[PDB]
RNA sequence: CGCACGCGCGCUACACUGACGGAGCCAGCGAGUCUAACCUUGGCCGAGAGGUCUUGGUAAUCUUGUGAAACUCCGUCGUGCUGGGGAUAGAGCAUUGUAAUUAUUGCUCUUCAACGAGGAAUUCCUAGUAAGCGCAAGUCAUCAGCUUGCGUUGAUUACGUCCCU
């Protein structure tokens, strides 16, 4: 699969059970005109860098 | 170390002093695999012969062991420990037993036969310790 | 270069001048430090048993010509070690005095290490010009 | 610019001075030889600022280490305070300053270990 | 090396550790080079230091702490287990005590087959433990990309000491093979042995 | 069978990756305490490049 | 000879320090130099030696009685 | 304080960063006889223990620089219910307590046990917190294991809310 490098540039927060899971917004990272919303578990904040797997896969459910 | 082997002579597990002082343990853990002798006694004999706990031990030459027969084979004049045996200067006997395998528990329970017959401790319930603690 | 006493390792000064001890034979063996270990906190006595004292009777060549004391009571401080209890832990070690009277009065044998009236040894000149020939046998043969 | 000062840090409850005055280039850190070093590897525990601002400035210095503590990792971690502290003994009194600038950058937020107090503090188990 | 003469006894292999820059005795850090997409940026030795144990607030902002240094996240691939830690200051000695092997095979500085190893373990997927009501199923999803980081670094945290721990060999000198093909899926290893398992776990029920 | 190691090393050393005790052990006859006792006079030979000491963790190096 | 003070209680300090220092004067017995000590939980523990007649510090004692 | 069972507490051992023969020898919350038997600093008595044949002390001095420990370096052993453990117990030694019995712990040396980080559930955690390691004390006539501390050296992982509660 490519590795679609997701930059991290805006960021929803810290919400969940246990308080880990985060919705993400990104604008991408190699080209710039890809616009996909997601959910990382994790800590992420604006503006890092994250993996995501397939073409352009725009999920917004990913718990 | 030394780059050159040899043609059969090293065992790996051999049969000395009536049981197996074995041919992968030294003088001194052989004769603690059989029970009765502990480190110092052997390692007394490192001041005299330089042999310690150091070495895979199929080695050991039976005429180094005639000094330690100078050591061992008459228990009375040839520097038996006296701080240090199994049991040692009885009640049982009187002398310092750094005995062997086949003279350790004969010469251990004579504090056990004893004391209550004696109506103490030790005469009926260490018998009923074979009587019952035995089968 | 200035070139002194102070100035070389822990025991390239005391193991090192016992490479020149074993061609001259000096000190006394004791009898039962022997059967006896050293000390409380021990497993296993030395291993050389011919340099197995020279080791020992030498380790006060540097460390009372810099300080003055080794003692037998006093000793018990500065030799604690790791005394496994079973349900405590580590602790302090008491050490032997008998046949010091042919260790730790073997000391004097080699004139270096003289006995402090402080509590402990202390060193003089003797050991002092002395150890600018003997371990300037080292000093003045790692120059 | 000479300091006649033992520049005075705690470790953590103790008297850990290291007295400074002017020298001759002869570091003399607790004995033993630079030769004869007991620790081999953590002998390079002892020299941050010679690989930073060079062997060219301070060779004009005397070192002395005496402090009170210490086991693995503060003796032979921290007797490396010694050339950041008197290796440095060029900004009081008697011999010229100028070397001021490349002091005041190059050790501001280095290494706290060493130019400042380690908060590395005491242990009270949060009642 | 231009020098100073000194009546003070110091060898010729003490002052080369500074313009003939190699922060152990005999190895360097000259070369960080970084293939795949995960590991690039916290080799953290910019500070001319030998060892660099920056211990101080790094862990109270929510940014900073990616930033900590290498010693501090990325060098703790030697303290994991607690009888080695609990006797614990014993532990310093075991990457400078044994990667003199790894500095043979093709490695002219330890790094250099090691460009390629640390980071081509680069995290894609991983599943999250569903609810489900009953069933404890899987989804395909995507973690952090600090997965098959954990399954090549902190399998070899394990890996040099508590995969050591109680070992036929010693603790420091069975990592004679730890970072030599550490770079792509082998599986045949203790810690290579479920890499296709982060790609097809979330793949085989999603 | 008196000198096959004599030979088996000479024409080995550049067969064999590294130098140590497990070297041995492919012929399956001893594993024991004939091992701490020869580290310090192998490399008489002259072959494979000694670097460190130490008397509780005494390391070498292949080559 | 000596004089060792018993200390078991930091804010009545300033009526007989002063008198060690400011107003020691007015008898002509002059100190010797008090070491700072460690103060361990308070002891403030003063010494003074005795070369005198048995008025001067004894005045500064026997008027010393509010028990 | 004797033991068919069961629990928890801490301390360990199940190993080659292990401890051992000796050199490299640091802290402090420090505590020590009045109208006396305390802390202890001289060699040795002693296989060992200290008596304090002596001495120093109304005290950061004399112990004391508590020459503390885990410890760092020349030599010891490459996986063998093992040079791992002293588990249980014996024989050769004390400081005492008016006597060591159900031995009260200080003392030389052998007996070397289960147990291959161990099924369920979890104990505390963020700039000084895990983590060891000491010191001396009510325990002391026999020490601290509980303890309150101080000192020594001081790791993966992090600002978040109810999923447990």
């Amino acid at each position: 699969t490519p590795v679609t490098l997701a930059k991290v540039i805006k960021v929803l927060g810290r919400t969940g059970s246990r308080g880990g899971v985060t919705q993400v917004r990104v604008e991408f990272l190699e080209d710039t005109s890809r616009t996909i919303v997601r959910n990382v578990k994790g800590p992420v904040r604006e503006n890092d860098i994250l993996v995501l797997m397939e073409s352009e896969r725009e999920a917004r459910r990913l718990r | 170390s030394l780059v050159v082997q040899e043609q059969g002579s090293f065992q790996h597990i051999l049969r000395l002093l009536n049981t197996n002082v074995d041919g992968n343990i030294k003088i001194v853990y052989a004769l603690t695999t059989i029970k009765g002798v502990g480190r110092r006694y052997s390692n007394l004999v490192c001041k005299k012969a330089d042999v310690d706990l150091h070495k895979r031990a199929g080695e050991l030459t039976q005429e180094e062991l005639e000094r330690i027969v100078q050591i061992m084979q008459n228990p009375t004049h040839y520097k038996i420990p006296a701080w240090f045996l199994n049991r040692q200067n009885d009640i049982t006997d009187g002398k310092d037993y750094h005995t062997l395998a086949n003279n350790v528990e004969s010469k251990l329970r004579d504090d056990l036969e004893r004391l209550k017959k004696i109506r103490a401790h030790r005469g009926i319930r260490h018998f009923w310790g074979l009587r019952v603690r035995g089968q | 270069p200035g070139v002194s006493v102070r100035d070389v390792a822990a025991q390239d000064f005391i193991n090192a001048y016992a490479s020149f001890l074993q061609r001259q034979g000096k000190l006394e063996v004791p009898g039962y430090v022997d059967i006896v270990k050293t000390s409380s906190g021990n497993e296993m006595p030395p291993q050389d048993a011919e340099g197995w004292f020279y080791k020992r009777a030498a380790s006060v060549a540097r460390h009372i010509y810099m300080r003055k004391q080794v003692g037998v009571g006093k000793l018990n401080k500065l030799y604690g070690g790791a005394k496994s209890r079973g349900v405590r832990p580590y602790k302090h070690i008491d050490a032997s005095g008998s046949i010091n009277r042919k260790v730790l009065q073997a000391l004097e044998k080699i004139g270096i290490v003289e006995i402090s009236p402080k509590g402990g040894r202390r060193i003089s000149e003797n050991g002092q010009r002395d150890l600018d020939r003997i371990a300037a046998q080292t000093l003045e043969e790692d120059e | 610019a000479v300091p006649s000062v033992q520049t005075f840090g705690k470790k953590k409850s103790a008297t850990a001075v290291a007295h400074v005055k002017a020298g001759k280039g002869l570091i003399k850190v607790n004995g033993s030889p630079i030769t004869l070093v007991e620790p081999e590897i953590l002998r390079f525990k002892v020299y941050e600022p010679l690989l930073l601002v060079g062997l060219d400035k301070f060779s004009n210095i005397d070192i002395r280490v005496r402090v009170t503590g210490g086991g693995h990792v503060s003796q032979v971690y921290a007797i490396r305070q010694a050339i950041a502290k008197g290796l440095v003994a060029y900004h009081q009194k008697y011999v010229d300053e100028q070397s001021k600038n490349e002091l005041k950058k190059a050790f501001t937020s280095y290494d706290r270990t060493l130019l400042i107090a380690d908060s590395r503090r005491p242990e009270p188990k949060k009642f | 090396f231009t020098p100073v003469v000194l009546a003070t006894p110091i060898p010729e292999e003490v002052q080369q550790a500074q313009t003939e820059i190699k922060l152990f005795n005999k190895w360097s850090f000259e070369e960080v080079e970084v293939k795949d997409a995960s590991l690039v940026d916290y080799v953290q030795v910019r500070q001319p230091i030998f060892v660099a144990h920056t211990a101080g607030r790094y862990a109270n902002k929510r940014f900073r702490k990616a930033q900590c240094p290498i010693i501090e996240r990325l060098t703790n691939s030697l303290m994991m287990n607690g009888r080695n830690n609990g006797k614990k200051l014993k532990a310093v000695r075991i990457i400078k005590h044994t990667l003199d092997i790894i500095n043979v095979l093709t490695d002219q500085n330890p790094i250099q087959v090691v460009v390629d190893a640390i980071t081509n373990t680069g995290p894609r997927e991983d599943t999250t433990r569903v609810g489900g009501g009953g069933a404890a199923r899987r989804q395909a999803v995507d973690v952090s990309p600090l997965r098959r980081v954990n399954q090549a670094i902190a399998l070899l945290t394990i890996g040099a000491r508590e995969a050591a721990f109680r070992n036929i060999k010693t603790i420091a000198e069975t990592l004679a093979e730890e970072l030599i093909n550490a770079a792509k899926g082998s599986s045949t290893s203790y810690a290579i042995k479920k890499k296709d398992e982060l790609e097809r776990v979330a793949k085989s029920n999603r | 069978l008196d000198q096959e190691k004599y030979d088996r090393i000479l024409k080995e050393v550049p067969t064999y990756r590294y130098v140590s005790v497990s070297v041995l052990v492919d012929r399956l006859k001893i594993g024991g305490s004939l091992a701490r006792i020869a580290l310090r006079h192998l490399e008489k030979e002259g072959i494979i490049k000694p670097i460190s000491k130490h008397s509780k963790q005494a390391i070498y190096t292949r080559a | 000879i000596r004089i060792t003070l018993t200390s078991t209680k930091v804010k009545q300090l300033e009526n007989v320090s002063s008198n060690i220092v400011k107003n020691a004067e007015q008898h002509n017995l002059v100190k010797k130099g008090p070491v700072r000590l460690p103060t361990k939980v308070r002891i403030h523990k003063r010494y003074i030696d005795l070369e005198a007649p048995v008025q001067i510090v004894k005045r500064i004692t026997q008027i010393t009685i509010e028990p």
